[PDB]
């Protein structure tokens, strides 16, 4: 049948028109090809069609035989072996001519067929398929698992015509491999309503088939375990068995802990740059995002500046790379991607060039983009000893701030940094459109919104605390304000405030 | 006539249930359920870990643990030969009991045992080598064809051991040629008292011991 | 450069061919029909 | 194989045979 | 007829003495006592050091201390072969007789 799914397989529903279109219309046509060669990963279904295949055609009942098995140790006795497996048609094509039926003939693991014996064998193999005389009554039918290891001679045009491939089944095709395998189920009532198949091929993925059967198979051996106590003597549910119903449990089980998958995926860490979220302990940080705002429309809009860049500044402690993703995340373009120097443990100074000129490299591609950079100063690793640091990375930066990208594409570029003397001092200031400043706490009334946003403090330890501190300034950052929270809430209720006050004097200061 | 005690096992509590419950549930049950479910048997169990872990003990109590006939041990890489194209003979007469029998008798034959060892002594990547004349290559295709091939066999178990499961060819493990991939590890303080007192207790049984122990 | 130290080899042989017997029963042959025609 | 020696040796052993058999018809 | 003073060695006193009491003491006490503890003996030693200080010369002796079949002596790689297949027959020849007699003749 051409139907594709009535014979126990799915997922290759264009690839078997192919082959209805291609390989047999001749025949079917009213009154050829005599090469075939399957290929593809282990698992998805190759002898089921094989098998299929050889009850297909109203043709005699196909020869299977083995890869490894066409030898023998006494020079002669191979090639008498490939002469019997090859003589059947001989003679029907003697007695019948044109008018005689079709030959199949099967080989499983041929790839151990090509690799001295293997050159005469395969010779042998190749005269008598495509030698002095032609038989249009033999079909070969071959398949493998790694078509690298083929002879080039073997698939040449007149010999191995028709090269199909398998792959792996899409969610449709999940589907319909699990509607296979639980027909019976279904059909015997075994299986329980709260089941939801269409859960199942959302959640597995890239199971390659043969997984899809043996994570069924584990559902089931749970479902049959848990009735059965087996310890001093085994024994089982008996009758109580009789209406195992399997539940979503155990394809639960079965899917975490084993038949796990055997390809790989990747890993984001996005979210590693924000672990507090964004609060407006004052009104500079909405400034920060306006202009932020602002910048991110130019960029948008203008046709003769298609490179835009910003540096942020600000005295450490002050959160500058927070706002940095903050703002990189607003704008919402195509492509967004963070170079840190976290990565980057142990490098030479040409490994964290030719990483650069790569994020840049796939950041040209996409219409319009945008691009951060954090601490620079460590980036290009700086000492004030000397000074020391390297003079490659320096030229890098300061020539891919001022390289246009591709006609008619956009790019921005963010940059954060808490030294700008020193970049003033390298010249790299000047590169760089505009500068924005990120300031620190000043004022006592900033101090005291910041603890109520962060709720940690009542009414009675926050009028102490205003009372010790409305008469004094500050100057601290919000990680270490964090920092100093954290080290205060570890003494009793009594000497929280006393601690608070006595580390904020020890390390309050002035700019 | 069986026990759990009878075994000797100490500190491999949840691995032996575990591998009772994924391997021998499907043959205890009676026929008619088993045929309405419509399952078939797992064909394969690899184990792996550090030396002197446990895993070769596994393998025999398992063996001794069931009925019909006793395994066939193969001693590392017993199987090479000089002779051209004489390996591959060897691996085929393993199975020709469980060929014969599986034809003459249907679904109602006995269980055959096959205890592999030192798997990775024969099955290596069969890209991977060099020019060694293409034995192991051969071998690997042979093997992997009869294990499960276009004749089906069904009344067959394979035990693999080993102590580096990364050099074993992938086409091997998927699920129905070698599903079951445990790793025995060292054991933990209830393990290491389970084990003294198994290797103890004929001492405690004869007055040989003192009480200060 | 890196120069590859050298190489080292192993071998597989192969059945003989003494086709010797063949000779021995040609022989017989030729005797047997010798006393075949001497006995006519 | 050895199988295609031994029956050549098989078959060589009839062969001595026969040679027994005619020489005791031409005795 | 065995005697210490005989086999003349010098200088390894404790080593004899550490390597009697963990090898050779299983297999002199009377064999109900060995049952009822149920104990198997030891099968390996190695010994190691810098050259010439008496290594060769205890294996030679405890060769010659023993009464039982004499040593297969194997000289370096004896065992290397140049066809497929055929070190590993030449290493499963040395455990040949130990098996059958296993065997044959039970403990
Ligand atoms: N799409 C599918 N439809 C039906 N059965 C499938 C499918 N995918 C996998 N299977 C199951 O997996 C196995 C199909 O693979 P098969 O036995 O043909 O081996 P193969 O992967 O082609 O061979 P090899 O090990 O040489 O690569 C059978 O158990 C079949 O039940
Ligand atoms: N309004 C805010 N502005 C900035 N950071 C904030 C704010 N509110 C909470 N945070 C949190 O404060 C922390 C700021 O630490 P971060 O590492 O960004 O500081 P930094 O001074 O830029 O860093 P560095 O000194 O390492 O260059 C982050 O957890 C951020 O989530
Ligand atoms: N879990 C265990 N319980 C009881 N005895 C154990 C256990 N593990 C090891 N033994 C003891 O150690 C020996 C068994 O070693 P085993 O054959 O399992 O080693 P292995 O890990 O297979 O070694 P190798 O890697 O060298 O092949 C026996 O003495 C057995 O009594
Ligand atoms: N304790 C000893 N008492 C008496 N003679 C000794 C002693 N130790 C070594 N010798 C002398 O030195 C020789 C040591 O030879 P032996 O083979 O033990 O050296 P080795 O360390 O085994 O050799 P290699 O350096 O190759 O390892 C003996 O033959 C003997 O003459």
């Amino acid at each position: 049948d051409w139907n594709f799914e009535k014979m126990g397989i799915g997922g290759l529903d264009k690839e078997f028109s192919d082959i209805f279109r291609r390989a047999f219309a001749s025949r079917v046509f009213p009154p050829h090809v005599k090469g075939i060669l399957l290929y593809g990963p282990p698992g998805c279904g190759k002898t089921l069609l094989a098998r299929q295949i050889g009850k297909m055609l109203n043709a005699r009942e196909p020869k299977v035989v083995n890869g490894p098995e066409i030898l023998n140790k006494y020079v002669g006795e191979s090639e008498a072996n490939i002469r019997k497996l090859f003589a059947d048609a001989e003679e029907e094509q003697r007695r019948l001519g044109a008018n005689s039926g079709l030959h199949i003939i099967i080989f499983d693991e041929i790839d151990a067929i090509c690799k001295g014996v293997h050159d005469t064998v395969v010779n042998q193999l190749l005269s008598k398929i495509d030698g002095v005389e032609q038989l249009n009554n033999i079909l070969v039918i071959g398949m493998t698992n790694r078509p690298d290891l083929i002879d080039e001679a073997l698939l040449r045009p007149g010999r191995l015509e028709v090269k199909m491939e398998i792959g792996l089944p899409d969610e449709k095709g999940r589907l319909q491999i699990l509607h296979i395998h639980t027909a019976r189920m279904r059909g015997h009532q075994l299986l329980s309503a709260d089941v939801d198949i269409k859960e199942l091929a959302v959640e597995t993925k890239n199971f390659s088939g043969a997984e899809l059967e043996g994570l069924v198979r584990a559902a089931q051996s749970t479902a049959m375990n848990r009735h059965i106590k087996a310890s001093t003597k085994v024994e089982v549910d008996m009758e109580k068995a009789e209406s195992l119903q399997v539940t979503r449990g155990d394809f639960l089980a079965s899917l975490e802990n084993d038949i796990k998958p055997a390809f790989g995926t990747n890993q984001e860490d996005y979210a590693s740059y924000i672990m507090n979220g964004i609060i407006k302990w004052g009104d500079p940080v909405t400034r920060v995002l306006d202009d932020g705002e602002l910048l991110v429309q130019q960029t948008k809009n203008s046709d003769r500046t298609p490179l835009v860049s910003v540096l942020l500044e600000g005295p450490p402690h002050s959160g500058k790379t927070a706002l940095a993703a903050k703002i990189a995340e607003e704008s919402n373009f195509p492509f967004i991607k963070i170079c840190s120097p976290d990565k980057m443990i142990g490098f030479s100074e040409t490994a964290k060039c030719q990483a650069m000129k790569k994020i840049f490299d796939d950041a040209y591609k996409s219409q319009l983009s945008c691009v951060v950079v954090d601490d620079i100063e460590r980036l290009l690793d700086y000492v004030p000893i000397g000074p020391r640091f390297s003079n490659l990375v320096l030229q890098a930066l300061l020539v891919l701030l001022k390289k246009a990208p591709p006609q008619g594409r956009k790019l921005l570029i963010i940059g954060t940094t808490s030294r700008k003397d020193v970049l003033q001092e390298m010249e790299m200031l000047n590169a760089f459109s505009t500068t924005i400043h990120v300031p620190n706490i000043a004022t006592g009334e900033q101090l005291l919104e910041a603890l109520e946003l962060l709720g940690n403090f009542k009414d009675k330890e926050r009028t102490t605390i205003a009372q010790q501190v409305k008469g004094k300034k500050v100057w601290i950052g919000i990680k270490k304000l964090l920092m100093l929270i954290e080290m205060s809430l570890q003494m009793d209720p009594e000497y929280r405030v006393r601690k608070f006050l006595a580390l904020l004097r020890e390390e309050g200061a002035s700019p | 006539d069986w026990n759990f005690e009878k075994m000797g096992i100490g500190g491999l509590d949840k691995e032996f249930s575990d591998i009772f419950r994924r391997a021998f549930a499907s043959r205890v049950f009676p026929p008619e359920i088993v045929e309405q479910m419509g399952c078939k048997h797992v064909k394969g169990i690899l184990l792996y870990g550090p030396p002197g872990c446990g895993k070769t003990l596994l393998a025999r109590q398992i063996g001794k643990m069931l009925n019909a006939r006793e395994p066939k041990v193969v001693n590392g890489p017993e199987i090479l030969n000089k002779y051209v194209g004489e390996s591959e003979a060897n691996i085929r007469k393993l199975f020709a009991d469980a060929e014969e029998e599986q034809r003459r008798l249907g679904a109602n034959s006995g269980l055959h045992i096959i205890i592999f060892d030192e798997i990775d002594a024969i099955c290596k990547q069969r890209g991977s080598m060099a020019g060694s004349t293409g034995v192991h290559d051969t071998v690997v295709n042979q093997l992997l064809s009869k294990i499960d091939g276009v004749e089906q066999l069904n009344n067959i178990l394979v035990i693999g051991m080993t102590n580096r499961p990364d050099l074993i060819d992938e086409a091997l493990l998927r699920p129905g040629r070698l599903e079951v991939k445990m790793e025995i590890g060292l054991p933990d303080e209830k393990g290491r008292l389970q084990i003294l007192h198994i290797h103890t207790a004929r001492m405690r049984g004869h007055q040989l011991l003192s009480a200060d122990v | 450069m890196a120069e590859d130290a050298d190489m080292r080899n192993e071998l597989e042989e192969m059945q003989r061919r003494a086709d010797q017997l063949a000779d021995e029963s040609l022989e017989s042959t030729r005797r047997m029909l010798q006393l075949v025609e001497e006995s006519k | 194989s050895k199988q295609a020696l031994s029956e050549i040796e098989t078959r060589h052993s009839e062969i001595i045979k026969l040679e027994n058999s005619i020489r005791e018809l031409h005795d």
